[PDB]
């Protein structure tokens, strides 16, 4: 119901406030400078006004002490009157310094919002994901648990991959289902082809066999490159879609052998 | 996700495929347009094409039995590219000084200068609107692009020359600095324009308008064109011995500066006028029929 | 149980603050909405006076005047429109979601040509975005002068005639906020109204303190500015296209955009369908320096609703490659949202775009008849054409017919592909072309030597965008396009000469084998081709991969170092000219001694020069030059 | 008297139609608004139970249940909140611009860790964007169960409900319009859920008629939890990794993560993530820039990275969750976009810090750099204010290095005590520049050069004018300065005179092919070489720029740098030519050789060859001469 608090935000690098005849590469730097200089001038003025206020404050405070002393003094009341006037002048001066400080407060209220006034570094915590400790797991033991539950968990998804035909469908499919880029998937696809043969679904068998070798292809050069298949499976589709037909056929033969 | 089983003849829509819907079996004219998505303002839809495939997708909801749409809101293949597209642009280093070095002998096309002048002054109006202070702006801080575009940069010593620079940025002949600079006062609209006023004359001549030694000597050259009075037309903020500058007449800027059309001679003379309050503002000069 | 019936309620106190605070982000709509309301009142008069002229007895002149008052920090809007009655100030003006324009929507059955702008009944309250307080002094002809007054504090008042002559329309007093003084500036006012009240039927003037020479007349200038100029540009598309001539239309163009030269090509677009709108298309005589600078927001085709600038979404209104056509789209049937800053149901723009594009194509086709200005057009925007052909697959049938090229038979005359096709030989069943770095390169290429000998016309292509376009344009007028730079350039020729080539292949069979061994891992296959005449050999691109030019282009232009693609795309072969004296000699030299390293080195030299002649960069040019320097030293006796 | 006072009015009949037609653009947001309200009520319960746990007796579970009903074409939403009394139904629910959330927030002024939204008091009516009629059935802990029924037709009705009891909270029945049946689709529902409710603190469930076709409780609908809301010091790497992988859907976890929060007038918490590998779409102009998403109170507002972050930083994934922003009445849009610019600046600063710390981790930095050095270089090109910082991250291969990149500051640390400039060479490949004649003398003088082998380097080095007080110089341009021993200088001046007339002759031969012919000790193994004037494009820049499809060739009138023929006076060829000039300056064969040498130099120097055919033809001629053909 009231967002007027953010109607005065100053952004020195505001790329939406430019000009055709001006090089903003240096303009923004100028803006930064101006903002800084303005803050410096502001701060200086405020401090000097505060100083002056405190000076007059102390002066009148001491004069007031002296007023008490002059009042007590036997005939010092003549001087008292004089000093009272002077003390009032000092008070009035103090006041005017404070009035100026009130104007500085008004200036602060009118002050534009920026990265130095809107907020502070409330919290910061970095972390570089170095590690997770050079190690190694027995992939046979991993498969003992994974192949049994992963394949069933994603059986339908593995089959969906086997039901694809276009290269981008396969690429984007695995882009979404990156965890399927593995041997367990390829192994299922081989098994599935066998089951399809038994079920007299040879048309599907061939389509799945095609997708079988696609996953095997990914695994083939992932191993050659010594990298995780999931980190480079897109490069297989990049290779397939760009390879000269003669070499593509050669890769498919090497692939068939790899399967 | 759709499966091309045949192709539809090539027409306005290029290659169109007869693709099967794996769910219903319906065949739809699988079409596609290659897409971008912006945009130096940041990625974010081309919306003209993603929207196109989306309109055509919307037509499916009508089942409108005469709206052979592009098959699907998707903007995928449909074998074409990729070969991803991205652009990079070169920065222009064509310094005004370089321009002048490339420029022809005294009599530089006034019309070209008029355009560059009004570009400069337009830029100034922006800079004045943003209260940009830069009395230190000199010829070399002005960029003249390959398209003849004036771009201003380097707004005062406070934010320039952060790397190796001149040892005599001031000592050097300040024929391009306003009297107000030479008088050690400050920056103003008239200061800025005085600077470039001489630059504009330099452009016409392909050669600095004035050339003195000290600030007083620089004025001693300036005065030869604009005229000179005693200590009665000098500003308050004067570090130079005002009144010790023997009075003299002006020299018709029109005749002094090559191809300086009288209207521009007037504008220049106004910009060159010693007294900053007798000068013309960037806006006024910009809007003058000369330009 | 018992069903209790309730009317919906509203917390007006909260609602009002939401109207002002949450409905708008751009305070420039302040003047837009105020002006719009004034123009509605003026429309009300037009109708009433149309059917009853005596309605103008208290004033005939219809206009909107704006007078700033910096000494008060206030603005005055002068609405010479029909105004409001006391009841209207209370009922319409003083009610949220209430508008008397609706009454005219219903009342004006006869006034079918009276189009009010907007109808929500809330825009008035946006005045308080920048104003602390608003007073509306008005006198509808059916009532007296009253002064509606409110600071939007949950209540409003209405006062009796104060004597400030308002016999028609209304005086809107805008008390600006302390921090809204920028709207007292001439520049700022102009910036806003130029973007919103461009096509207001009634003239808008400003009364500004005129910058003037000191009043010492000795000299003196005029005291005030009458800025009628704001509405000097009138609606053009609203008139009958047949009655619109260039004497005014070209003036519109130079007014449309700051271009002191008439347009190149234009097209009026009139739509009478559900999405009724009219639009003007403008093609510049020269492309802008920012034509391919997609870093900047598009603003060529702008969208107006009821002649009011609403959107400039060229991004949705036109295709990227058409981002050079400038124009106006004006519809009165669009479902803008409550802020009016965005059109609801983007499917509208989807349809609109398609229909506009169709007219762009028609314009281009019209231009094609005017060969002089077509060539000017074409050259100014040939890249855009090519970008369209490449990316905009929905209009390739039309865009590809706009293509114009320099060929081996047309020479310096740039000609149409349709002209090329109509002039093809009975054996010329495919379009022959060549891409490269420059015309004189491809015109002196070994690739086009035999092609010319066979009487075939070669389309010369030199831009990288040409190299890109040939990856999309496969056939034209039913005939395929064949690059002479690729292997398998089946030129039509005498079968007996083919037999002679087969005899030559046997003759140089061992030579080809030797050369392949010499150039092992340098060339994929060494063979023979009669496409070559003056050269002994030539590196050719394969039927797949990148061409030498394409490699050059993509490898240097693309910012993505896709070595996978580059790898697969880097294919090439070596062709031999069996009739060339060197080739003949090489055979003899191979037969004399296939192990003669000097001959083998010669083959390598020729290979490297074959790469150079075919545009293939050498893997180590310095060693090439070193061989040259060695050969030079031998010639010099060094 | 002379003035009458009136309260402001509001025509609800019209206002309502504006609410459900003009106030919103997108309609699928009806789920967001209803769910948001549900979670507000669930927070209401929580708060109230903090003071009196027996308020949980009417159900101790806080969640949102989504139950589609295609048989009716309706959608049942069960909100297990406190509920509304009849008074609340007729006061708050059936009132425009009014919400009890505010009153509850007033109760929360006594001290609470409760965070709700609902300052507009209208979101309920967004249900009618999609639904024809909406029925709200509720049972407040302190009142009877009531049925609130309305089609937003200017009125609504309330009656005590019968049959199925509600322990607490409220149920919303969306009588979906006939053309709004797409919201009965699982996919469509989930789409919206992932769009705006992915970080709802309370469990949201989706019931689907599945195996036996019974409503299956999809509890995982919004299982994704907020991480930046948690204390970063208590968040492990495993948790940051799993968040990242959930955030990005990338099987591979992140390279680095950084929490960042600001406090004050601007206040938010955030997580920034650096990916271990660049996406295949990194340089894709069709990629949507939405790597870091923007939330308010964990409510998706927008993914406006376009403004939020720099283009050269368009790879960092993350979430920024603000506490209080000036959202429009349409929460999809934020007022005062300058706020996003402020946020950007703060993010950039923290990204740069993260990059610096990543650089400290040399090994992972190398990995990072290899993947995103291009972006770094783009930052150098684009960002004129953080360029200095970005240059600290630059790494190049240099003469004294192997295949290991080195910083410009490391280059500086290996500069000679008389070296005031950084020598470098750009090109297509490391081998190409390694074999350049321009770096041979440089090596002979004991200097290291920086090898620059990317096309972007022409744009990057354009901005790399000075590094740590050291200038930069290309060995390929004219004016290459290497240590000049006064003795050698005299000898070079003698050589200049020696080959003076020779150079003049060469210029006469190639008057229009070369701008200036002169000797230069920059050459070692080559007799000659073509250099680029300090003004204009280099051979490399020229070649690269001429590969641009959309370039403007007319601008080359300002970029065609002068070519000059350097001569290496120490070669037998050059000496021979001098002697040949003395023998006969008009000797054609000599002149032909000069031409051949130039083109040989021009080509091998990386400059465009005017006519490869003719050039090779001259070669063929020479070959024929060697073969004795003719
Ligand atoms: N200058 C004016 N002269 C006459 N009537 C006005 C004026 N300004 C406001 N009104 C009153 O306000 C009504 C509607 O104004 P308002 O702008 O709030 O709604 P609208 O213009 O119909 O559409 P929108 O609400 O989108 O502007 C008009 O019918 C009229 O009664
Ligand atoms: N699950 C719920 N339990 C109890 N009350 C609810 C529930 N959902 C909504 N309400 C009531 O609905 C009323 C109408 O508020 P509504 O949600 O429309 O405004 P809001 O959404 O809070 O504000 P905004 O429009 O900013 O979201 C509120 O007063 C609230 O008490
Ligand atoms: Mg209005
Ligand atoms: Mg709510």
């Amino acid at each position: 119901v009231d967002y007027s608090v953010w109607d005065h935000i100053e952004v020195s690098d505001d790329e939406d406030e430019t000009h055709p005849n001006i090089d903003t590469a240096s303009l923004f730097r100028w803006r930064h400078q101006a903002r800084v200089e303005r803050m410096e001038q502001f701060q200086k003025e405020k401090e000097e006004l505060d100083r002056g206020c405190r000076e007059c404050k102390r002066k009148v405070a001491e004069c007031q002490r002296k007023l008490k002393e002059l009042e007590v003094a036997e005939g010092g009341k003549a001087e008292l009157e004089r000093l009272q006037a002077e003390a009032q002048q000092l008070r009035k001066e103090e006041r005017s310094w404070e009035q100026k400080l009130e104007e500085m407060r008004k200036k602060e209220k009118s002050m534009p919002w920026n990265v130095d006034t809107l907020s502070k570094d409330g919290f910061s915590k970095s972390m570089v994901n170095t590690k997770p400790e050079k190690t190694e797991e027995d992939s046979e033991e991993v498969r003992e648990q994974k192949h049994k539950t992963f394949v069933e968990k994603y059986e339908k998804q593995i089959k969906h991959f086997g039901m694809l035909r276009r290269w981008d469908d396969s690429q984007k499919y695995l882009s979404d289902n990156v965890h399927l880029v593995c041997e367990e998937t390829a192994n299922y696809l081989v098994i599935w082809c066998i089951d399809l043969e038994v079920e007299e679904k040879c048309a599907l068998m061939e389509q799945v066999a095609h997708q079988t070798i696609v996953m095997q292809f990914i695994l083939e050069l992932a191993k050659s490159l010594k990298v995780d298949p999931r980190a480079c499976f897109r490069q297989f589709f990049t290779k397939i879609k760009t390879a000269d037909r003669q070499y593509m056929e050669g890769f498919n033969d090497e692939l068939e052998a790899f399967k | 996700r759709y499966e091309p089983v045949a192709e539809i003849g090539v027409g306005a829509y290029g290659t169109v495929y007869k693709a099967r819907d794996p769910h219903s079996g319906h065949f739809v004219a699988l079409k596609s347009v290659r897409v971008p998505n912006g945009g130096g303002g940041g990625g974010g839809l081309p919306i003209s094409t993603v929207r196109e495939v989306a309109l055509l997708r919307r037509l499916e909801a009508f089942e409108h039995p005469n709206v052979v749409r592009l098959m699907d809101v998707c903007a995928t293949s449909r074998t074409d590219r990729e070969i991803k597209v991205t652009l990079v642009f070169e920065h222009v280093d064509q310094d005004l000084r370089t321009y002048l070095d490339k420029a022809p002998p005294p009599g530089l096309p006034a019309e070209t200068i008029k355009d560059l002048m009004r570009q400069f002054l337009r830029g100034l109006d922006f800079l004045h609107a943003n209260c940009i202070v830069h009395r230190d702006l000199k010829p070399e801080n002005i960029l003249v692009t390959s398209g003849g575009t004036v771009k201003l940069a380097d707004f005062g010593l406070a934010r320039i020359y952060s790397y190796q620079m001149a040892l005599t940025p001031v000592v050097v002949t300040l024929w391009y600095r306003a009297p107000e600079v030479l008088l050690q006062s400050t920056y103003a609209t008239p200061v800025d324009m005085w600077s470039v006023g001489c630059i504009f004359a330099e452009m016409f001549r392909r050669k600095p308008l004035f050339c003195g030694n000290s600030e007083a000597d620089q004025l001693g050259k300036i005065f030869d064109l604009i005229g000179l009075p005693p200590e009665d037309d000098w500003p308050r903020d004067v570090s130079l011995p005002r009144g010790a500058f023997p009075p003299r007449g002006p020299r018709p800027v029109q005749s002094v500066v090559p191809e300086m059309e009288e209207s521009g001679a007037q504008l220049l003379l106004e910009m060159l006028t010693f007294n900053p309050h007798k000068r013309i503002s960037a806006f006024r000069a910009l809007q003058h029929s000369y330009l | 149980e018992e069903v209790e019936t309730f009317a919906f309620q509203a917390e007006i106190a909260q609602l009002m603050s939401l109207i002002i605070n949450t409905f708008y982000s751009n305070k420039e709509i302040f003047l837009r909405e105020l002006i719009s309301n004034a123009s509605d009142a003026l429309d009300k008069i037009r109708y009433e006076s149309l059917t009853d002229p005596s309605k103008l007895d208290s004033g005939k002149e219809l206009k909107i005047d704006i007078i700033p008052n910096p000494q008060e920090r206030t603005l005055t809007l002068v609405d010479t429109g029909i105004g409001m009655t006391k009841a209207d100030l209370i009922n319409n003006l003083g009610t949220i979601a209430k508008s008397g324009t609706k009454a005219f929507m219903e009342a004006l059955q006869a006034g079918a040509d009276i189009s009010m702008i907007g109808q929500f009944g809330v825009g008035f309250y946006s005045a308080y975005l920048v104003a602390e307080k608003v007073v509306v002094i008005t006198k509808h002809n059916d009532d007296e002068q009253y002064a509606w007054e409110s600071s939007a504090g949950g209540s409003f008042t209405v006062r009796a005639d104060h004597g400030e002559p308002i016999g028609r329309g209304t005086k809107v007093i805008l008390h600006l906020k302390e921090d809204q003084t920028e709207y007292l500036e001439e520049r700022r006012v102009k910036e806003v109204v130029k973007k919103h009240s461009q096509f207001i039927g009634y003239p808008i003037t400003l009364y500004l303190e005129k910058e003037r020479e000191k009043e010492i007349s000795k000299k003196i200038k005029e005291k005030y500015i009458d800025q009628e100029e704001l509405n000097k540009t009138k609606p053009i598309w609203t008139r009958n296209p047949d009655d619109i001539t260039q004497e005014e239309y070209g003036e519109f163009y130079k007014s449309l955009t700051n271009d002191w030269e008439d347009h190149l090509a234009v097209k009026h677009f009139s739509v009478e369908g559900q999405l009724e709108f009219r639009a003007l298309l403008f093609i510049p005589r020269r492309a802008p320096f920012d034509l391919f600078e997609n870093k900047k927001k598009k603003n060529n085709i702008k969208l107006y609703v009821r002649r009011v600038f609403i959107m400039d979404s060229c991004d949705e209104l036109i295709p990227e490659y058409l981002n050079f056509i400038r124009g106006v789209v004006d519809s009165e049937d669009l479902p803008l949202n409550i802020s009016r800053e965005m059109l609801q149901q983007s499917k509208i723009l989807k349809v609109i775009r398609k229909n506009i594009v169709k007219k762009c194509l028609e314009l281009f086709s019209e231009l094609a008849e005017d060969k002089e200005n077509y060539k000017k057009f074409y050259e100014a925007f040939s890249k855009n054409l090519k970008l369209g052909i490449h990316e905009d697959s929905t209009n390739r049938r039309r865009l590809s017919e706009l293509l114009r090229y320099h060929t081996s038979q047309s020479g310096d005359e740039m000609t149409s592909l349709s002209e090329y096709v109509s002039r093809m030989k009975e054996t010329q069943k495919s379009i022959y072309y060549i891409t490269g770095e420059s015309k004189e390169q491809v015109a002196n290429s070994a690739f086009v030597e035999r092609v010319r000998k066979r009487g075939f016309e070669v389309v010369y292509m030199t831009e990288p965008i040409d190299e890109y376009c040939v990856q999309q344009l496969k056939e034209f007028d039913g005939k395929s396009l064949v690059s002479v730079t690729k292997e398998g350039l089946e030129l039509p020729e005498d079968e007996e000469e083919k037999k002679k080539m087969e005899e030559s292949k046997a003759k140089f069979e061992n030579l080809c084998k030797l050369m392949k061994e010499i150039l092992d891992k340098k060339v994929e296959k060494v063979t023979i081709s009669n496409r070559l005449v003056s050269s002994p050999c030539c590196i050719v691109t394969s039927t797949y991969g990148w061409t030498a030019n394409m490699e050059r282009i993509m490898k240097a232009q693309a910012l993505r170092d896709n070595s996978t693609m580059g790898y697969m795309m880097a294919k090439k072969h070596l062709e031999i000219n069996p009739d060339h004296p060197i080739v003949e000699t090489l055979r003899q030299k191979a037969e004399a001694d296939k192990n003669d390293k000097a001959v083998k080195d010669l083959v390598v030299l020729l290979f490297e020069t074959a790469l150079l002649s075919s545009g293939f960069s050498l893997e180590d040019p310095q060693t090439h030059s070193n061989r040259i320097y060695r050969m030079i030293k031998l010639g010099l006796g060094i």
